[PDB]
């Protein structure tokens, strides 16, 4: 299960010129002077914070989720939770012939658990050696409008944070940035074999 | 197979069958004997 | 105790030929011609006067499945049981009255009909009521009984009427000129069950009466129409494929069509 | 029978009416699942066959069928009505008296038909879709249906395993836990704590791996019991427990597995389960269990096979149990044979009319 | 009879059916895998061979082929009857009558074919991928098949170790609870925790052999089993303990242990297993042994083979078991023997035609 | 149950125009509109915070709840809880066909419990393999002036708090944020199988 | 659904299983009768 992502980001579909407006817009210095694409270094930043804190993908990048042996017999739980439309299943052998499936499988979207839960019991079994690998593109929408607004301010709450001060420095807030992103932490309760 | 089962091989090719027919002919000999002949011989050959 | 709605049970099952089969089909065996025997002349040549051309006909043995997904006041194994035999029972009725050709007995209503004194053997006979509505308007019935009486004297030995209930509805609705009910004339007698001495089947999948429908058949069904059949139904208690509904699978295998042309005839209703 | 009439229409005459629908899963829940609902029925039901009959007839009881003795048909048809409160005998006649053939249809895919009068006219065996309507609107009437008791029903039996149809899943489940939780449990013996200089510190794969080597070979295992296991700085050894170790839902099972027993009638001494000493000595609890729930239930079958067939017959023919050389009653036997034997008052033929010899 | 043939198309003739799945993995985890499950089997097993019986015939059973005796035909005969529900029997005929050859076939590889009527017409001894197809359509039939009580099934037998499966992976995980706790658990003694001027801080391998050679020779040991041990600044001990001691699933495995005794019907005095005195001093226990789950098991074989090897002779042939000279209802017959003998008023060729004699 | 939103917010109906009155911006200067385009990104911010922390909509903005299997029988209580109105329960099936069915399902009205129980004792049944999309409009009114008035102040005291600073900064009130959230909040005590 | 040789038959539809509601009203009448009314007549009043 390796999990790495097709493409990253384009950078251009990030709100840089929303993010200057989050740092200093109605009030401030001025407009002021700030390195560009260091805002976008730090967006980039605290995305790659949020994703990780709750296993979301945010700007709906390409996915390839490479794994070889089938968990449940047929559930298959995807870690990057807002998905839409599995690319492609193709099934790798252990030499490279590379055979796609087109069928077999349905995917079944949801913010909390998604799925791929084959039709019946019979879900695609491996190749031995020949890893399964899925295809999917995961997150909310192409442009950092399609967001929901709650978790796009735990990246402007945080994002600024890492500009506003550069080391690991000390410094409550009633919907901080650990407050906005708990409704979207995936809540698991299973230490189990299934 | 070994591996070919995780790839493909959903299904294992099964023997297609064969039916070779024995038409079944007949094999009809008819030769033809005198009266005369019948009557007289010594020789029997009618059982001949 | 779980209820449902009641449906039409007649089936032309009890009327027809009712043959175990086990292979994958069953072939009828008739001929479609006679000897064709002549007076001998005293001198003449005098030989092979003719021979029956035989013709078998093949029921295919279709397969009828019904699969539905089961998903402790009434408890489902016994209530669907006896759910999905009453639609095996019902849905393969009107595969034996108008079923085609594909994957399924096809009916006798779908055999090429002919008008009957120009018949053939490879077709059924009908007989023409009159006016395309209805039966006639000047003399009702006697499309009825002349679908009786052009049909044959050996298969109505044990002949019945097939129809569907607003088709005896039309029949029971025929009066004379003062209106006094020429079939069961009072209005408390009932179903008379006796149609011109023959019984009557109630088939609800017959068409009803239209501009051309053949909504009344008449025949010896035991002879004209072979339901070849397996008596058993399959019952797989499916405990895989969904955790969630059982699945249940149930099918029975069953063919059919008409073995002869000659005992079945139809009322079209129209000139 | 004049009420007859009235309580046939309501259910509906000419259609087959089931009753219970879970009852073939109570058998693979029950009786296939648990020991003590297989062990009471068993008990009964080898019991029940092991009993002589006094009468001809006992020639057809004696050879039923191929395959199927007398003894093993008694625990066919004993086992139905103990499953399911139903027992039915197919009869074939081929010769018109006494029918040389028995067979037990099973309950499960029997039905009943109310009929016109409330006395029922078919029955019906559902294998599959397919039916076949025995008819009962004849006089040999070819099944006998053996009913057990049952107030509220008009057409079938009780079934003692739906009485205790709690105890049962109390007894499945109690059982079922113990068993899940020994292979859904992780206790360790203890956890070997890292904190390091901060809160949180991971240890590396150099130090991990020497952390294997010297706990698996020195540490764990019976023969590496109690070293004295130095813990440097940021190291410290937690040792867990299991805290409730033994007797999980121990007692509700063991008073489930006497609650099943309890319905079906066996007593706790004769199956098996632990228990307070109810019976004494099983002189008493053989005794208690051929007088309280097998003899009463085979009294009751025999009384519908001596009615039944006798109706094939011309005569008339009672059928019972001996309760005698049944060697569960020899405490009841004892306790009559000393009694008449020590009164001597009464002369010797006065006393063979007592114990049931033929006298001389 | 006639519902058995609509039985049949349901299912499917000609075809093999099969039945249980697990049949040979409760082997392996049941009757190899725990001594209460194999004790169980080996004593009824056992017991059933030495019980003679009453009939020629007889001198097959004595001698039925090389390698295998009379006591140990029936070990393998109702060895697989208590294990899989179903017994089997192959008979070779070179001659018509009273085969000489029987072999238990085994149940693991035995599958039966419904047929066309629903009695059976084939069996199918089916090893690797390799099939037999004995035949059913014949008057010997030479196959004697005999059925565990079965509810449900139509074919097979209901084999006791299935309904005592959860019991059996009761006592075998707890069982094996104790084998891996033994196995893996780190219990030290105590812990020497050096802490440091620091909160963390390691000690030298210098120092760290010195505090080895000085806990390996004074410390360790039942010889240095309590020396005053002198903690200088920065060392501290705290010993360890151990708090489940004794009793992992300690009763809950003498529960199952029970109940794997329940199901096969042996007493819990018999086998061994601990528990509550329920009978008191083994002329009962053995007494029920030999009436409650060994005759009356042995009644229900002998009652087949009665029959099967009927079918080979001309004449029908009664095999039963003695029930007497068994030691084990010694208890019956003194207390049916003092009984008549204490009866003196009827006579003495009036009681010997009772206990069994023959007259004079 | 993926629930996400048909149309959002057109942001014409907050207001904008009255959080600057709450800010205390300024009065009468001749700019007057340097923070409209920040002011409405942080009232998305904190009505999509207080959206989440309730379980309520507050502009009464169009839904699709697109589900496969239904979480009880018969019940279905739907998320978002103010509803009125749901519009369609159109069945997809396995892949393409989209039949909208009137179906004989209710809708019970309730700001805790908003219900879709059916009539007929079954909901409409799905193909196997196919999703059951719901249209509704859930939430308090159309317009700002609908809203429960203590709600609409916790916008106010959140969003007031997300323009005076930037950054996640540590900075006690008797109905603060959090004590007029609380009486909007869904109290639930299930966590079994029912 | 007549199932073919090559069609890989689907799941069809369960029948909709219908639940249809009895209220169970009441109905009750209370007549008001005199106590002198009840104790002076010769009929059974509490009867008609």
């Amino acid at each position: 299960m390796m999990l790495n992502e097709v493409t990253a980001v384009p950078g251009t579909a990030l709100p840089v010129a929303e993010f200057r407006d989050h740092l200093r817009l109605g009030t401030g210095f001025a407009d002021l002077g700030a390195e560009d694409a260091a805002l976008l270094s730090y967006l980039r930043a605290a995305i790659a914070a949020i994703e990780g804190r709750t296993a979301k993908a945010l700007i709906s990048r390409g996915f390839r989720l490479a794994l070889t042996a089938w968990r449940w017999g047929d559930m298959q739980t995807l870690p990057i939770a807002p998905v839409a439309t599995v690319t492609a299943l193709r099934l790798v052998d252990a030499a490279g012939v590379e055979t796609p499936v087109a069928a077999g499988w349905r995917l079944v979207p949801d913010m909390a658990r998604p799925r791929i839960e084959a039709l019946g019991a019979m879900l695609p079994m491996i190749p031995t050696g020949g890893r399964v690998e899925i295809d999917f593109t995961a997150g909310f929408g192409a442009s950092w409008s399609a967001l929901p607004v709650d978790l796009a301010q735990a990246v402007f709450l945080l994002a600024a944070q890492y500009y506003e001060l550069r080391h690991d420095g000390a410094a409550a807030m009633p919907f901080g940035v650990m407050a906005l992103i708990e409704r979207w932490r995936t809540v698991r309760v299973l230490g189990g074999r299934p | 197979g070994w591996a070919s089962e995780t790839a493909a091989l959903s299904e294992t090719a099964t023997p297609q069958i064969d039916r070779i027919t024995i038409p079944l002919h007949e094999l009809a000999a008819m030769p033809k004997a005198s009266q005369r002949l019948l009557d007289d011989s010594a020789f029997d050959i009618e059982t001949w | 105790t779980i209820r449902g709605v009641l449906r039409s049970t007649a089936s032309l099952r009890q009327i027809a030929s009712v043959v175990n089969v086990e292979a994958t089909s069953f072939d009828v065996l008739v001929d479609k011609t006679d000897m064709g025997s002549g007076w001998a002349s005293e001198t003449a040549a005098l030989s092979e006067t003719a021979t029956p051309q035989i013709d078998r006909i093949t029921i295919p043995l279709h397969e009828l499945a019904a699969m539905p997904k089961a998903s402790s006041a009434f408890d489902i194994e016994t209530w669907l049981a006896n759910r999905i035999a009453d639609k095996f029972a019902r849905a393969e009725a009107a595969a034996f009255i108008s079923g085609d050709g594909v994957d399924k007995p096809t009916g006798f209503l779908t055999k090429t009909k002919v008008a009957n004194g120009a018949w053939a053997w490879g077709s059924l006979g009908y007989v023409a009521t009159g006016a395309a509505g209805d039966f006639a308007a000047v003399n009702a019935s006697d499309a009825v009984v002349d679908l009786v009486y052009a049909l044959g004297a050996e298969y109505r030995a044990n002949a019945s009427f097939v129809m569907n209930s607003k088709t005896a509805g039309a029949v029971r609705k025929m009066k004379d000129a003062d209106g006094r009910f020429l079939w069961a004339d009072s209005l408390a007698a009932g179903e008379p069950a006796r149609l011109m001495g023959y019984p009557v089947l109630i088939a609800e999948d017959m068409p009803d009466i239209a501009a051309n429908a053949y909504a009344i058949a008449f025949g010896d069904f035991g002879n004209g129409y072979t339901i070849a059949e397996r008596p058993d139904l399959r019952v797989l208690r499916d405990p895989f494929s969904a955790k969630p509904h059982v699945l249940f699978y149930a099918s029975k295998r069953v063919g059919g069509d008409v073995s002869d042309f000659a005992a079945i005839k139809l009322l079209k209703f129209a000139a | 029978s004049v009420t007859g009439r009235i309580v046939a229409m309501a259910s509906g005459a000419g259609r087959p009416v089931w009753g219970p629908r879970d009852t073939v899963s109570l058998m693979r829940t029950g009786f296939a699942g648990n020991p003590v609902g297989f062990r009471s029925v068993k008990l009964i039901a080898e019991a029940t066959a092991a009993v002589p009959l006094i009468c001809p007839v006992l020639d057809l009881l004696r050879r039923p069928n191929a395959g199927q003795g007398r003894a093993e048909l008694f625990e066919a048809l004993i086992g139905q009505i103990l499953l399911s409160g139903n027992g039915y005998l197919e009869a074939v006649c081929p010769e018109p008296g006494v029918p040389r053939e028995l067979h037990v249809l099973r309950s499960d895919r029997m039905a009943v038909v109310p009929g016109a009068d409330g006395w029922p006219v078919g029955y019906d065996y559902t294998v599959g879709g397919r039916k076949h309507r025995f008819d009962m609107t004849g006089h040999p009437d070819p099944i006998c249906h053996i009913k057990s008791f049952h107030p509220t029903d008009d057409h079938y039996g009780l079934s003692p395993m739906q009485a205790a149809a709690v105890a049962l899943d109390v007894h499945n489940a109690a059982s079922a836990w113990s068993k899940a939780l020994l292979d859904n449990a992780a206790r360790p013996s203890g956890a070997i704590i890292y904190k390091g200089a901060d809160g949180q510190g991971v240890l590396a794969p150099e130090q991990y791996e020497r952390l294997i080597f010297e706990m698996e070979t020195h540490h764990q295992g019976a023969r590496n019991a109690g070293r004295p296991m130095l813990l440097e700085g940021g190291l410290d050894w937690k040792p867990m427990g299991f805290s409730p170790s033994d007797m999980e839902f121990h007692e509700t099972k063991a008073a489930a597995a006497r609650e099943i027993a309890l319905a079906f009638g066996v007593p706790p001494m004769l199956i098996g389960i632990p228990g307070d000493a109810t019976y004494a000595n099983y002189a008493e609890a053989n005794r208690a269990f051929y007088r309280l729930t097998v003899l009463p239930l085979l009294t009751r079958v025999s009384a519908a096979l001596a009615w039944w067939l006798s109706g094939y017959l011309g005569a008339q023919i009672e059928l019972k149990p001996d309760l005698d050389q049944v060697p569960a009653l020899a405490v009841e036997r004892d306790q009559l044979w000393a009694r008449i034997g020590a009164a001597g008052f009464l002369s010797n033929s006065e006393k063979r009319v007592l114990l049931g010899l033929p006298p001389t």
